[PDB]
C-alpha cells in the first residue's frame, strides 16, 4: 500500500519551548519506523524478537568476560574479603 | 511579428495577444497575474 | 499537574472600542477587553459584565490572543446586542439571558462598524478589510458582500433595501444599489483618508484628515450617473486632527437637528443645523450690496446652513461618544475617553444662548480604573492588592470583590511594596522621591524628597520588613530602616553603573542587584561582601528572583530569554529562550521551584525549575504585561498590563465522452420537450381551444446554472480538452451522434454563440460525421436529411461570412502599405 | 574521477541493468532479486533457467544493456553478487554476509523509486575509488536535489555496509527511516573482462592465505 | 547645479555657480546664477499637486462611468470611455459583446452608434486601437473581433489619412501575415465543410 515516506510525513504532521515531548516523539517514531531491528514471523492461525539488542547484550557480556579473564590471566594474589 | 512584452509599464501584454492595463484590472486578477508571472519567472 | 486558570479580570471600564447608550440618566454598554460590561451612569456600579462562557486559560482555550472587542452596537426594542471583535467575528446576544445567539465570522480582519437595519432581522457590518457584508438574522447567513472599497470601512449609512452609502480609509465615498450589489457612484471625498459620515436625509456630511468638513447633497431620485450625490461646499473646524465620528439628531418639540464631530484629541465640536426659515431670511443679508459676484458669494453655503455650538472639551483623549436630547436644553452626551473613564456631560441651550461659557459634566465613572498603565502590582498576605500608576492613582483593590476600596495620589510611580503587617504601602517614584501610605488613614504618612538623585527603579523589603533596599538610576543603592513608622537612611552603595533592579533572598541572606551593564551582582547583606557577579546576558537585565531555599535565581532581560543560575557557585543551568519581545517580570511560586514570567508581548508563561519545560502558556492579555505578583501562601498569581487590565490566575468521477453524453441527453430532452410544447401551443391555437399540455417545467440543473441547454452543452463541449476530444467523440454511439446533430442544428439558429464557437463546432461536427459516415448515409429519414441540409447552409454561410472580411482586410491593409510605399519609399 | 573504461558515457546516458539469479533459484532468492531490481532504477529482472552465460552475455551486450547483477544463494539466504559491466568492462564480484530483507520482515508499504542520493563512506584507496565507480555507474545520473531517498555504501574494514533510507528534514534535524535490504558485502574479486570467460586479467582479488593477510585493508 | 534637501536635483547650468537668492515672500521666486546665465524658479507646492488630484478625481469618476455602462449595456459610450482610459481587456469585452449582439440582431457591422463612434476618433486613438487589433489578431480565437474592428476602420476612415499617420505601417505589416494565416485556415474549414454535401448526395442515392 502507501509508502513508508508518506506514512512518515503523516506521522510527523501527527506528532507536530518544551523538550521532553520532542524527545518522546522522536524516540517513538524512530523505534516505530525502524522495522529492521525487530524480527517478525507470520502467524499461521507479529514482533517475535529484537535481533540487534539481543546481539549487543550477548557480545557485551562476553566482552566483559574476556576483559575479566585478561585481568585474571597473570595474577597471583587477590584480596580475601571475608566480610 | 510576434507578441512581445508590453511597451510601457502601465499595461501587460500576454503571449496570447490579449492585454490588461494595470489600473483597469481588478485586485484579485492582479494577485492572480502576479502569482502567474512569478511562477513563469520561477521556472 | 494542578494547572492554572483565570478567576476574574477587572481594572478596565472603557477600552479600545465604541459605546452604546441605553435609556432608563440611563445605562451604558461599553467594552472591556474581549468582554462587554454594562454600567448605570446614575451610581456607576458594574451591573453586568457579559463575557464568554469559557475562562481564558482553560483546557480548550486556543493558542493565541483572545479577540479584542472593537465594536458595540445595540438593537433597543427587540433587546439585542451585536458586538464585533478584532479577528472579524460578530457575536449577537440577547441581553435578557446574556447568552450568544449568533456567530457571524465572515470577515478577514477587525471590524469597524455594525448597524441594524429595518429595525430587526438585518445587520450590516464593515471591517478593516474593505468588504461590507449584509447578514440576515432569521437565516444566519451572509446575504450579500459589497466589495469595491480599497482600505478600511470608516462609515456607512443605509436605508432598508435599496441604497447604502459607505466611505472608507482611502479617499472614497461610494453609493451602493443593494438590488444589484454593484457600486453606482464613486467620488473622492478628501484627498487623504475619509474618516467621517453622517446624514440627515437632505444633507450628507463627511470629514477627512484635517478640519476640512464637506457637505454633500444626495438626491436619491436622480437618474444621471454622476449626480446621485453632489458636493455643495466645505468649511473648517478648530481641530487640525482627524475628525472621526459624526452623528445627528432631530430633537422634537419644534423640530431641530444637531450633529457632533468628535476629534482625535480631547475635543468634540458640536453644531446646530438651522432651519429653512432662517435660511430664507438669512439669504438676503449676504445677498446685500446690490450679480455674477453676488452669485459667486452665494455659491461660496456651509457657514450659512451650519451653526457652530458649544465645543465640549475633556481632560484626556477622546475615543467615543453618543448623546440623547430633550427640550433643546438637555443635549446630554456620554463620552468614553482613552485613559479608561466614561463621562456624562450635558450642555444646556435656551434655544438662542447655550447658557454657559463651557459645558458641564454631570457624571463620571472613573473609580475602577487607573488612567495609565499599572507599572507595579502587589498583593497582601492574601486579601488586598496594590496597583501603582503614573498619574498618582495608587489603588488598593481587594481580591474577594475586585473593587478599589482605597486610592491615593503619588506621582510617576513605578515600584511599590506592602509592609509585612499589612495595611501599609511603600512606593518609589520616577523622580527622586519615595512615599509611604497606609490603608485606614489618609494618604501620606511621609514622603521623602531627595530619596535619590535620579529615577528610582526597584525596591525590596526584607522578610521581616524592618529594612528595605532602594536601587536607582543615579548609580546608587541605599538602605533604609523603619524607626518609630519613618524611614532612616543609614548606608548607601554607589556603583559604577545605573542599578535598575534589586532583590533580597527570602531568608535575609543575599542581595542580588541587576545593573544596566548587562550583569547582576550578588552581595551578602551582612557584609556588603560582593559574593558573585553573574554575567553574559548581553543586554540590560530586568527582574531577578531568588528561590525559597535561597539556592536558585532567575534572571530576566530584554534579550528575550531568562537564565537560571545556581547561587552556590554562580554557575548557569539553563538559558531558555522564551518570549519574543522582552521579559518584564519573573517570579517564583511560594514553596516550589516553579516560576512565572510575564513579558512585553502580552503573555505570561508558567515554567518548572527541574525539567525546565514550559508548563503553561497563558494568553489572556492584549498588550505589554508590565507586572505580576504571586500570593505569599497558596499560590494564586495576579498579572497587570498596559491595556489597563488586572487579572487573577488560580489553580484548576466521469470523463470526457460520458460527461458530453449525459449533457447531450438532458439538453436534447429539454430541447425537444420545449419543441413539443410549442407544437402543442400551435395546435391549441389553430384548433378548438379547449385543451393543451399543462406545463413542461424547466430542468433543475439548467435553471440552477442559469443556462439555455445550447449554452450548457456548449460549455461542457468547451471544457473537454483537445487531447481527448477525438476520444470523447469516438466513445459516443450513433444515437448520441444523432442528438448531437440536433444540438448543432438548434445552435446555429442562435447566431450569437454560433459565431463565438465556429471552429469548435466545425471541428467536432466534421469529426463526428467523418467518423460515423457509414451509418449516417444509411439512415433513412427526411427529418435528418433536412437537418443536415440546414446545418450545412448555416455553417457554410457563417464561414464564408468570416472569410469575406478576412480577405477584405488582407487586400485593404496591403493597399494601405503599398500606397505608403509608393508615397515615400 | 571517472576512470578509463567508464569515461565515454559517464553522465551522457542512463544505465540499463539486468538482475538475474544463479540457476533454478529458491523463492527467497527470487524475492531478493526483485528487491535488487527495485533497489536500483532502470533495472529489470530476467528469469535465468536454462540460460548459458556466454550467450546471455552476448544477448545483453547486443541488446544494449549496460550491466548485469548475478545473484547466488545458500538455501534462501543470498550469498554473492557479481556486477558485470558489458562494453568489455569490469566484473566486481562480492559476497553478501548479513542480509535482512523487507519481504522477510514487514508489509511496511511500497518503496519510492526516485533517483536516489548516494553516500560513500571512507573509500580511501585507489581500489576504493575503483569500487565506488563500479558501484555508482549503475545509478541514474543527476537526481533532483529534493529527492527523499538516499542509499549508503559505507566501508567498515572491507565490509561495505549497504543500506537505503528515506527522509524528511524537520525543524530540529533530519528524521531517517530504513527501507530495503541491508548488507555487508565484501569484494573478493575484480577482473577486467566480462563474466563469460574467467580468462581475463585480474585487477584485484583477496589473498586469504598469505601470512600478512589480516594486517591491512583493501589488501 | 542646485540641489534641495535630499531629493529633487535641479538642471542647473553648464558651469560653476556662486549664487542663491531665495528670500522672497515665504520662499517665493528663487534666483540662481552661473557665470552669466540666470534662473528664476517659480513657486511653492500649491497647484501642481492640485491638478494631479483633480485629474485623479476625474479619472475615478469616468472609471465608475465605464463600469456602469459596461453593466447596463450601452456599448458606444462604454467603448469611448474604455478608449479614453485605455483599458484594453474592457475594450475587448465591449467590442466582443457588441459584435455578438450585432450577429444576433438581423454596410454596418457593429451597431450604427458605435461604428460612428469609431468613425469619429482621431489619430492617436486609432493608432492605439489598431495596436490592440494587432495583438488580438495573433490569436486564432480573438481574431474575429480584430478583423471586424479593422474592417470598420478601413471602411469609415480615409485611406490616405490611415497611410500617412506616423506608425501605421509597422502595425499593418505586422498584421497582414496573420490575416493571411487565418484566411488559409478558414478557407480550409470551408473546404472540409463539403463532407456534409457528400453525405447528402449519398443520402439521396439511398433510394
Amino acid at each position: 500500500a502507501g509508502s513508508q515516506l508518506k506514512n512518515l510525513k503523516a506521522a510527523l504532521k501527527a506528532r507536530g519551548y518544551d523538550r521532553e515531548e520532542k524527545k518522546k516523539a522522536i524516540a517513538e517514531i524512530r523505534e516505530e519506523f525502524n522495522p529492521f531491528e525487530i524480527k517478525a514471523a507470520r502467524n499461521k492461525r507479529i514482533a517475535v524478537g529484537k535481533p540487534g539488542i539481543s546481539k549487543q547484550i550477548g557480545e557485551e557480556q562476553r566482552k566483559r568476560a574476556f576483559e575479566a579473564r585478561k585481568m585474571m590471566k597473570n595474577k597471583r594474589g587477590g584480596v580475601i574479603d571475608k566480610r | 511579428y510576434n507578441v512581445g512584452k508590453a511597451e510601457k509599464d502601465g499595461e501587460i501584454r500576454l503571449k496570447n495577444g490579449v492585454a490588461m492595463s494595470k489600473e483597469e484590472l481588478t485586485r484579485e486578477d492582479k494577485n492572480r497575474l502576479r502569482r502567474a508571472l512569478k511562477r513563469k519567472r520561477s521556472k | 499537574y494542578q494547572r492554572f486558570e483565570q478567576a476574574a479580570a477587572f481594572g478596565v471600564i472603557a477600552s479600545n472600542a465604541n459605546c452604546v447608550w441605553i435609556p432608563a440618566p440611563g445605562q451604558l454598554i461599553t467594552s472591556a477587553l474581549e468582554d462587554v460590561n454594562i454600567w448605570d451612569i446614575k451610581t456607576g456600579d458594574l451591573v453586568s459584565k457579559l463575557s464568554d462562557g469559557l475562562p481564558p486559560g482553560a483546557s480548550d482555550a486556543r493558542g493565541a490572543k483572545p479577540a479584542e472587542c472593537t465594536y458595540l452596537e445595540a438593537h433597543k426594542d427587540t433587546d439585542l446586542l451585536a458586538v464585533g471583535y478584532a479577528d472579524g467575528v460578530i457575536k449577537v446576544w440577547d441581553l435578557m439571558s446574556k447568552t450568544v445567539l449568533l456567530n457571524f465570522n465572515g470577515h478577514k480582519a477587525a471590524i469597524t462598524l455594525l448597524q441594524f437595519d429595518g429595525t430587526g432581522t438585518r445587520l450590516i457590518s464593515g471591517s478593516k478589510d474593505s468588504n461590507i457584508i449584509v447578514w440576515d438574522l432569521v437565516g444566519e447567513v451572509g446575504l450579500y458582500k459589497l466589495r469595491s472599497h480599497k482600505d478600511s470601512i470608516t462609515g456607512f449609512w443605509c436605508q432598508g433595501e435599496d441604497w447604502l452609502i459607505s466611505t472608507s480609509k482611502d479617499g472614497m465615498i461610494k453609493l451602493w444599489d443593494l438590488k444589484t450589489h454593484q457600486c453606482i457612484e464613486t467620488h473622492i471625498a478628501h484627498t487623504g483618508e475619509c474618516w467621517g459620515l453622517a446624514v440627515k436625509d437632505d444633507l450628507l456630511i463627511t470629514t477627512g484628515t484635517d478640519s476640512q468638513v464637506k457637505i454633500w447633497k444626495l438626491d436619491i431620485e436622480n437618474d444621471k450617473m454622476g449626480g446621485k450625490l453632489t458636493e455643495m461646499g466645505i468649511f473648517e473646524k478648530q481641530s487640525k486632527q482627524r475628525g472621526l465620528k459624526i452623528e445627528f439628531i432631530t430633537n422634537s418639540s419644534d423640530k431641530t437637528s444637531f450633529f457632533y464631530i468628535q476629534n482625535a484629541d480631547k475635543t468634540i465640536e458640536t453644531f446646530r443645523i438651522r432651519k429653512e426659515e432662517e435660511i430664507a431670511r438669512g439669504l438676503k443679508k449676504r445677498e446685500k450690496r446690490l450679480l455674477t459676484e453676488e452669485e459667486i458669494a452665494k455659491s461660496i453655503y456651509s457657514s450659512f446652513i451650519l451653526h457652530p455650538f458649544q465645543t465640549i472639551r475633556s481632560l484626556y483623549k477622546i475615543k467615543s461618544a453618543s448623546w440623547t436630547t430633550v427640550s433643546s436644553s438637555k443635549l446630554e452626551l456620554v463620552l468614553t475617553t482613552s485613559s479608561n473613564t466614561i463621562e456624562y456631560y450635558s450642555i444646556p441651550y435656551e434655544k438662542r444662548d447655550p447658557t454657559s461659557p463651557a459645558p458641564l459634566k454631570t457624571h463620571t465613572i472613573e473609580l475602577q480604573g487607573q488612567r495609565t498603565d499599572v507599572r507595579s502590582i502587589d498583593i497582601s498576605d492574601d486579601n488586598k492588592l496594590l496597583a501603582t500608576a503614573s498619574n498618582g492613582s495608587l489603588k488598593i483593590w481587594n481580591i474577594k470583590t475586585h473593587k478599589c476600596i482605597r486610592t491615593f495620589e503619588c506621582g510617576y510611580a513605578l515600584t511599590c511594596k506592602f509592609l509585612p503587617g499589612g495595611l501599609l504601602v511603600i512606593l518609589g517614584t520616577r523622580n527622586g522621591e519615595l512615599q509611604l501610605f497606609d490603608l485606614a488613614s489618609s494618604s501620606l504618612l511621609d514622603t521623602i524628597e531627595d530619596a535619590h538623585d535620579a529615577a528610582i527603579w526597584s525596591l525590596d523589603l526584607t522578610s521581616d520588613g524592618k529594612r528595605l533596599v532602594t536601587g536607582s538610576a543615579d548609580k546608587t543603592v541605599k538602605f533604609w530602616d523603619f524607626k518609630v513608622l519613618k524611614l532612616h537612611h543609614d548606608t548607601t552603595l554607589e556603583l559604577t553603573d545605573d542599578i535598575l533592579c534589586v532583590r533580597v533572598s527570602p531568608d535575609d541572606r543575599y542581595l542580588a542587584i541587576s545593573l544596566l551593564d548587562n550583569t547582576v551582582k550578588v552581595f551578602f547583606l551582612d557584609s556588603m561582601k560582593f559574593y558573585l557577579s553573574l554575567y553574559g546576558h548581553k543586554l540590560p537585565v530586568l527582574s531577578i528572583d531568588i528561590s525559597f531555599d535561597s539556592k536558585m535565581i532567575i534572571t530576566s532581560s530584554a534579550d528575550k530569554n531568562i537564565k537560571i543560575w545556581g547561587l552556590d557557585f554562580g554557575d548557569c543551568h539553563k538559558s531558555l529562550f522564551a518570549h519574543q519581545d522582552s521579559i518584564m517580570n519573573v517570579k517564583f511560586l511560594p514553596q516550589s521551584h516553579n516560576f512565572f514570567s510575564c513579558s512585553k508581548d502580552a503573555v505570561v508563561k508558567y515554567w518548572d525549575g527541574e525539567k525546565f519545560e514550559c508548563i503553561q502558556k497563558l494568553y489572556a492579555h492584549q498588550s505589554e504585561v508590565w507586572a505580576l505578583a504571586v500570593a505569599t501562601d497558596g499560590g494564586f498569581v495576579v498579572s497587570s498590563s498596559h491595556d489597563h487590565s488586572i487579572r487573577i490566575w488560580e489553580e484548576t468521477s466521469l470523463k470526457a465522452g460520458e460527461r458530453l453524453m449525459e449533457a447531450l441527453d438532458l439538453g436534447i430532452a429539454e430541447i425537444e420537450g420545449l419543441e413539443a410544447y410549442n407544437r402543442d401551443m400551435k395546435l391549441w391555437q389553430r384548433k378548438k381551444l379547449g385543451e393543451a399540455p399543462i406545463k413542461p417545467q424547466g430542468n433543475a440543473v439548467l435553471i440552477a446554472v442559469n443556462k439555455t441547454p445550447e449554452q450548457y452543452i456548449m460549455d461542457t463541449l468547451l471544457r473537454i480538452r483537445m487531447s481527448q476530444l477525438e476520444d470523447a467523440l469516438m466513445v459516443m454511439p450513433f444515437s448520441y451522434v444523432l442528438k448531437f446533430l440536433k444540438f448543432i442544428d438548434t445552435v446555429m439558429q442562435n447566431k450569437t454563440l454560433l459565431h463565438s464557437h465556429l471552429p469548435l463546432i466545425c471541428k467536432n461536427l466534421f469529426f463526428i460525421i467523418k467518423f460515423n459516415h457509414k451509418e449516417l448515409v444509411s439512415q433513412k429519414n427526411e427529418e435528418l436529411k433536412l437537418q443536415i441540409n440546414r446545418v450545412k447552409t448555416e455553417l457554410r454561410s457563417a464561414l464564408k461570412s468570416t472569410e469575406d472580411d478576412l480577405g477584405f482586410n488582407v487586400q485593404g491593409l496591403k493597399f494601405v502599405k503599398q500606397q505608403w510605399n509608393l508615397r515615400h519609399n | 574521477q571517472v576512470d578509463d573504461e567508464y569515461a565515454a558515457t559517464s553522465g551522457i546516458m542512463d544505465p540499463r541493468i539486468i538482475v538475474t539469479t544463479s540457476r533454478d533459484p529458491s523463492t527467497r532468492l527470487s524475492q531478493f532479486a526483485k528487491e535488487i531490481k527495485l533497489l536500483f532504477p532502470n533495472a529489470v529482472r530476467l528469469n535465468r533457467g536454462n540460460y548459458v552465460m556466454p550467450n546471455l552475455v552476448d544477448a545483453c551486450k547486443k541488446s544494449g544493456t549496460t550491466d548485469l547483477v548475478v545473484l547466488h544463494e545458500h538455501r534462501g539466504v543470498p550469498t554473492s553478487l557479481t556486477i558485470s559491466h558489458f562494453p568489455h568492462g569490469p566484473t566486481a564480484q562480492f559476497s553478501l554476509h548479513n542480509v535482512v530483507m523487507r519481504h522477510d520482515i514487514i508489509n511496511a508499504g511500497n518503496q519510492s523509486e526516485v533517483n536516489p542520493h548516494l553516500i560513500f563512506d571512507n573509500f580511501t584507496t585507489a581500489l576504493g575509488k575503483r569500487v565506488v565507480c563500479i558501484l555508482k555507474h549503475l545509478f541514474n545520473a543527476g537526481p533532483k536535489k529534493d529527492s527523499e531517498r538516499v542509499i549508503t555504501f559505507a566501508n567498515r574494514g572491507d565490509f561495505i555496509s549497504v543500506r537505503q533510507h528515506v527522509y524528511v528534514r524537520t525543524r530540529e534535524g533530519v528524521e531517517i527511516a530504513e527501507v530495503g535490504p541491508r548488507f555487508e558485502m565484501r569484494l573478493f574479486e575484480l577482473r577486467l573482462g566480462t563474466l563469460e570467460n574467467k580468462d581475463a586479467d585480474v585487477e584485484w582479488q583477496l589473498r586469504r592465505f598469505i601470512r600478512t593477510a589480516n594486517k591491512k585493508d583493501y589488501l | 547645479d542646485g540641489l534641495i534637501k535630499c531629493l529633487k536635483t535641479l538642471d542647473g547650468h553648464n558651469n560653476r555657480l556662486w549664487a542663491l537668492s531665495t528670500m522672497n515672500d515665504g520662499d517665493m521666486i528663487v534666483s540662481a546664477d552661473a557665470d552669466g546665465v540666470f534662473q528664476f524658479w517659480k513657486d511653492c507646492t500649491e497647484q501642481e499637486i492640485e491638478e494631479e488630484q483633480e485629474k485623479a478625481k476625474l479619472q475615478v469618476e469616468q472609471e465608475q462611468s465605464l463600469q456602469n455602462y459596461m453593466s447596463k449595456g450601452d456599448w458606444t459610450n462604454a467603448f469611448l470611455l474604455a478608449m479614453t482610459l485605455d483599458h484594453p481587456m474592457r475594450l475587448f469585452n465591449v467590442l466582443k459583446r457588441a459584435l455578438g449582439e450585432s450577429r444576433s440582431r438581423q454596410e454596418v457591422i457593429f451597431n450604427e452608434e458605435l461604428d460612428q463612434a469609431i468613425s469619429i476618433l482621431n489619430d492617436e486613438q486609432l493608432i492605439l486601437l489598431m495596436k490592440r487589433c494587432r495583438d488580438w489578431n495573433t490569436n486564432a480565437k480573438t481574431h474575429t473581433i480584430a478583423q471586424r474592428t479593422i474592417r470598420c476602420i478601413l471602411m469609415h476612415h480615409n485611406i490616405a489619412k490611415l497611410s500617412e499617420i506616423p506608425g501605421m505601417v509597422k502595425i499593418v505589416d505586422a498584421i497582414i501575415p496573420y490575416t493571411q494565416r487565418h484566411f488559409t485556415r478558414v478557407d480550409n474549414l470551408v473546404e472540409q465543410s463539403y463532407i456534409l454535401d457528400y453525405a447528402l448526395v449519398e443520402m439521396d442515392k439511398l433510394f
